[PDB]
């Protein structure tokens, strides 16, 4: 019904295919970087799991202030001390846009353990919208998953949290992820969610919807499924300890399967 | 961006809001005639307001005749000017001045038309408006009307989840937010344009209720009080009560007498009580009702 927006779905889908796009971080900002690197930013992305975590804060804010530090970070150089100041205006901006109670900015100040000033966090704020010319608006992952998942026959809890979970391990990785589009990642997620609770595969009818197929995700899908199969030896653990809660399923304690036949 | 207060002559006062004070100006190099809303940073306890981040963001990408124009934003280290396309004024206060003679039945099309194209690219760019009543909605010399005031408006997911609350000036908001439902979409804002359609007509208010039960009341009244049958779902709704009056609904020519058969359809068509039933503002552009509009769709600005 109208929860689904049945006259409007595929307008909005092409639309968030053409923004994300435009709201792409460049691939390759890292090596640009002096002072920072994929692993500090893996920590970082880490912590906002937790943050998000601690104050109930949904996925959507999560996905939203890491495209806004990639995007920000293909722009501005930044000292690591600075890093984490980035990534709490970051998730302030996100939280204020996309959160029904944002938490306070003084809340903010405290979970950065006083490193920042109330002040430095606002100014941050006003650099960050400045450098992203206020364009908080982009296309997530879960904006993609969430339409992928209206094709799922039926509706499967586990196939659900289990490519949310995917995704979120996508976020951590700047190489290999920052080259994929929201859109790719999040197809591929579904499919090795789907793949891995029923057996089954990415669909006809999001081959109609997407123009994408196996073979179109298969780059992107040998990756996630070696991210999946790592992920009990990964540095950063937020995301499964996160996906362990009944809230998602326990999906994070699901086995990955051996091998994807692709 | 590439603007500057010193390019701007303020002209005099024309609104305000807890959004803050709008003059008109008018630019002093190219001669255009602009409204700047100005947003007080200076206060920032919280930092830059939601409302600002969520009007600033989503106008941005709204390029259509019928929606306002965010021309641009100057972001000042104590103020923020948001600088938009003047209209001299709003619906609310043309029906004021509309006296009894009403409006005239070309206009009023003409208005419900442009309206829904406004929305319709709302919908389409996953926007809801949530707060459609005459005051926010801007007319021109020319004969175009604009949906203003993006404040309250929100970024939506396909399907939605569960946002804000009581959202909706309380005589514009549709039964479901009413029932305290779980999740809302675009169809609430069909709802507030239903009772906007019909408050064109007679100058007056559909539903002015003076709380939210009242509101329900008065709408149930008009409608009829929903069961399971018109509206499946109704009665397991989180503020639904069996005590509810079970009123019969009332011949719809008797809701709005002066309305045509085709008026009576499209507006029935706008206040159906499901959600799911309740037409989309692409499917509306098509009804009957429209056949005979032949204003030019008023041109893009730059
Ligand atoms: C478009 O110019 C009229 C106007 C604009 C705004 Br924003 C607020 C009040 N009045």
């Amino acid at each position: 019904g109208v929860n689904e927006v049945p006259d409007y779905h595929e307008d909005i889908h092409t639309y968030l295919r053409e923004m994300e796009v435009k709201c792409k971080p460049k691939v390759g900002y890292m090596k640009k970087q002096p002072d920072i690197t994929n692993s500090m930013r893996a920590i970082l992305v880490d912590w906002l799991v937790e943050v998000g975590e601690e104050y109930k804060l949904q996925n959507e804010t999560l996905h939203l202030a890491v495209n806004y530090i990639d995007r920000f970070l293909s722009s501005m150089s930044v000292l690591r001390g600075k890093l984490q100041l980035v990534g709490t205006a970051a998730m302030l901006l996100a939280s204020k846009f996309e959160e029904i109670y944002p938490p306070e900015v003084a809340e903010f100040v405290y979970i950065t353990d006083d490193t920042y000033t109330k002040k430095q966090v606002l100014r941050m704020e006003h650099l960050v919208l400045k450098v992203l010319a206020f364009d908080l608006a982009a296309p997530t992952i879960n904006q993609f998953l969430t339409q992928y998942f209206l094709h799922q026959q039926p509706a499967n809890c586990k196939v659900e949290s289990l490519a949310m979970f995917l995704g979120e391990l996508s976020l951590i990785d700047a190489d290999p992820y920052l080259k994929y589009l929201p859109s790719v990642i999040a197809a591929a997620a579904f499919h090795l969610a789907l793949y891995t609770v029923t057996g089954q595969s990415w669909p006809e009818s999001l081959v109609q919807k997407t123009g994408y197929t196996l073979e179109t995700l298969k780059p992107c899908l040998l990756d996630l499924h070696q991210t999946y199969l790592r992920a009990p030896q990964h540095a950063q653990q937020s995301i499964r300890e996160k996906y362990k809660n009944s809230k998602y399923h326990g999906v994070s304690l699901l086995n990955p399967p051996e091998t994807l036949n692709v | 961006g590439p603007g500057s207060m010193e390019n701007f002559q303020k002209v005099e006062k024309i609104g305000e809001g807890t959004y803050g004070v709008v003059y008109k100006a008018r630019n002093k190099l190219t001669g255009e005639v602009v409204a700047l809303k100005k947003i007080r940073l200076d206060t920032e306890t919280e930092g830059v307001p939601s409302t600002a981040i969520r009007e600033i963001s989503l106008l941005k990408e709204l390029n259509h005749p019928n929606i306002v124009k965010l021309l641009d934003v100057i972001h000042t280290e104590n103020k923020l000017y948001l600088v938009f396309e003047f209209l001299h004024q709003d619906l609310k206060k043309f029906m004021d001045a509309s006296a009894l003679t009403g409006i005239p039945l070309p206009l009023i099309k003409s208005y419900l038309f442009q309206l829904l194209q406004g929305l319709a690219f709302c919908h389409s760019h996953r926007v809801l408006h949530r707060d459609l009543k005459p005051q926010n909605l801007l007319i021109n010399t020319e004969g175009a009307i604009k949906l203003a005031d993006f404040g309250l408006a929100r970024a939506f997911g396909v399907p939605v989840r569960t946002y804000t609350h009581e959202v909706v000036t309380l005589w514009y908001r549709a039964p479901e937010i009413l029932l305290g439902c779980k999740y809302y979409s675009t169809a609430v804002d069909i709802w507030s344009l239903g009772c906007i359609f019909a408050e064109m007509v007679t100058r007056r208010a559909l539903f002015p209720g003076d709380s939210e039960i009242d509101q329900l009341f008065r709408i149930f009244r008009t409608l009829g009080t929903p069961d399971e049958v018109v509206w499946p779902g109704v009665t397991s709704m989180p503020d639904y009560k069996p005590s509810f009056p079970k009123w019969a609904r009332q011949d719809f020519s008797k809701v709005v007498p002066p309305l045509d058969e085709d008026g009576r359809s499209l507006l029935s068509q706008m206040l159906h009580y499901d959600p799911n039933k309740r037409i989309s503002a692409k499917a509306a552009l098509a009804h009957p009702f429209f056949q005979d509009v032949t204003k030019p769709v008023p041109h893009l600005r730059l």
